[PDB]
């Protein structure tokens, strides 16, 4: 069980760690988060009490280094940093635990939610979507735009999601125009899975990462990417059976975790009604269809 | 964006553009079977592709053999239309290719856009106008060549005959729109108006009668009379 210490908490802030959150008062004696489960990526995220504008945060994996948070009064935010001196770090953490100035990652033993939301998400792939190679962790916030969003303006601060565009030459084989537009199996299986992602685990990892950035930061381009990756599968007549079964599980847990009051902005009526009721896969997403109909029947 | 009353003059500027109407591509008669069920029989159709500035009409005849063994023909018809328009564009010299294509029905937008991905600089546009091009098959010479075709065929016409020698393309399009609106609302009456006087003939190389300027004013008035009536005869007014 790993630890992310905080140097201090000089400004009042709501802190998130994965799907949990807690409020820290201005200059409260808060020195970090302990008992973080090893084996998963994690996200630590922030919303200041004064400025609910810009939710922001850091994706990290404690197996990749010793990370801590320190407020920067010049740039005005909580920054993640790596401590290279492992003895200084253990010594800092042990002192903060002894004084009981850390919150415990509050995982219920029965609870597989975080695993289910991050099953295919890998830190190495996050770092290729969020390019900042000198750090082992990745910063995301509400305002960052995606590469595809930038084609329709700072490239260093972008989300380099895989570009999906259903009316593109990559998507449409000359001479198969109607066939490939109405049945996107070629684009899914040959172009994206075999060609770009290599396997469905990498495809699912990017889909899960896009959803989580949409949910935790309200990142609009992430929401677009999540829905595009769902729609590409649902609009394919030919999809491996294991992928459909896994997609149903992925979406089920995403819909289960979504805040009920954000469903209006985070769910695209057209994609979901098409996927659940008109698409080739209308009858392949039993768990997802059942939770959608019981939790968000208005959208449909 | 969409073409409407507000940007109507753009049709007659010097940027090449084509209207595409697909309403006569897939045509059927519905009939009873011996078992008392209903069946369709396709008949020949056509794509109506028109330059409104010059009057040049590219009439692609759609022979019934293109539907043999195919499913979901109304959907296929839109994609066949887009395939043929795309082939037409590629067949034209670069300097004759259109800068915009305006489809008369919004369901043609995605089929045409996908078939024209190679031409990112050709704008595909809908329109808010309820243009009467479906009545093109009420023009006798056009209906004749479509129904006689035994194979796919492209036939070229000037739908304005020689009018542009005497009137502008704005006026030519207004005249065409009045004639087509008449024919669509009451074909028999419209055709009686156009042919009643046996001394005014249709030249072999024309589609419409050889009206003098004064006779066109009378004709157009009579077409204006027909349309407003039928609009009463319909709504009782
Ligand atoms: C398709 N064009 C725009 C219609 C031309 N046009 C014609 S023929 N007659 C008429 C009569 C009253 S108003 C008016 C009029 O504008």
């Amino acid at each position: 069980m790993n630890t992310v210490p905080f140097t201090s908490a000089p400004i009042e802030v709501t802190i998130g760690i994965d799907q949990y959150s807690f409020n820290v008062k201005e200059n409260q004696p808060f020195h970090g988060i302990k008992d973080i489960p090893i084996g998963h990526v994690h996200v630590i995220h922030f919303q200041h009490a004064d400025n609910s504008s810009m939710r922001y945060g850091y994706w990290f994996d404690c197996r990749m280094g010793n990370f801590y948070i320190q407020y920067d009064p010049k740039d005005g935010l909580y920054k993640m940093m790596e401590e290279r001196d492992g003895a200084k770090f253990e010594n800092i953490v042990h002192n903060f635990k002894e004084r009981q100035m850390m919150v415990s990652y509050p995982k219920i033993d029965e609870d597989d939610t975080w695993y289910n939301l991050t099953e295919f998400v890998q830190m190495d792939k996050i770092r290729k979507i969020v390019r900042k190679d000198e750090n082992q962790f990745s910063y995301v916030d509400s305002s960052m735009t995606t590469v595809q969003e930038n084609e329709l303006s700072d490239p260093a601060h972008s989300l380099n999601y895989t570009v999906i565009n259903f009316k593109s030459r990559e998507a449409i084989r000359p001479g198969h125009e109607m066939e490939d537009f109405l049945d996107k199996s070629y684009y899914l299986n040959t172009v994206m899975l075999q060609g770009i992602f290599k396997n469905s685990s990498n495809y699912f990892g990017e889909l899960q990462f896009a959803f989580l950035n949409a949910m935790f930061f309200g990142n609009y381009g992430s929401s677009l990417q999540w829905h595009a990756m769902i729609e590409l599968i649902c609009s394919s007549a030919t999809v491996p059976k294991h992928m459909l079964d896994k997609l149903d599980e992925i979406l089920y847990y995403q819909i289960k975790t979504l805040p009920e009051q954000y469903s209006d902005i985070l769910l695209n009526e057209r994609v979901w009604n098409i996927c659940l009721y008109s698409s080739f896969q209308k009858n392949s997403l039993h768990n997802t269809e059942k939770i959608m109909e019981n939790k968000y029947p208005e959208l449909l | 964006g969409a073409m409407n009353s507000s940007n109507y003059a753009e049709l007659f500027n010097n940027d090449i553009k084509l209207f595409v109407d697909d309403t006569n591509v897939y045509r059927v008669t519905v009939h009873k079977t011996f078992e008392g069920n209903v069946a369709t029989k396709a008949i020949n159709g056509c794509i109506f592709t028109l330059n409104p500035k010059t009057g040049h009409l590219f009439l692609k005849i759609i022979h019934t053999s293109v539907w043999a063994g195919q499913k979901r023909l109304s959907q296929l018809a839109k994609w066949k239309t887009a395939e043929e328009v795309s082939a037409l564009v590629r067949s034209l010299p670069k300097e004759e290719q259109p800068k915009q294509i305006i489809v008369t029905r919004k369901a043609m937008l995605d089929p045409l856009e996908v078939h024209m991905l190679d031409f990112p600089n050709i704008a595909i546009r809908p329109t808010e106008l309820r243009l009467p091009f479906s009545a093109a098959m009420s023009i006798d010479k056009l209906s004749d060549v479509v129904m006689k075709a035994t194979e796919p065929q492209m036939v070229l016409f000037n739908i304005y005959d020689d009018w542009l020698d005497r009137i502008s393309s704005y006026t030519a399009f207004s005249r065409l729109t009045l004639l087509l609106r008449a024919l669509k609302t009451n074909e028999e009456s419209a055709k009686m108006i156009l042919l009643s006087d046996p001394t005014i003939t249709i030249k072999s190389y024309h589609l419409w009668p050889s009206f003098t300027d004064e006779q066109w004013i009378t004709i157009e008035s009579q077409m204006r009379d027909l349309i407003l009536t039928e609009y009463g005869r319909k709504y009782n007014v």
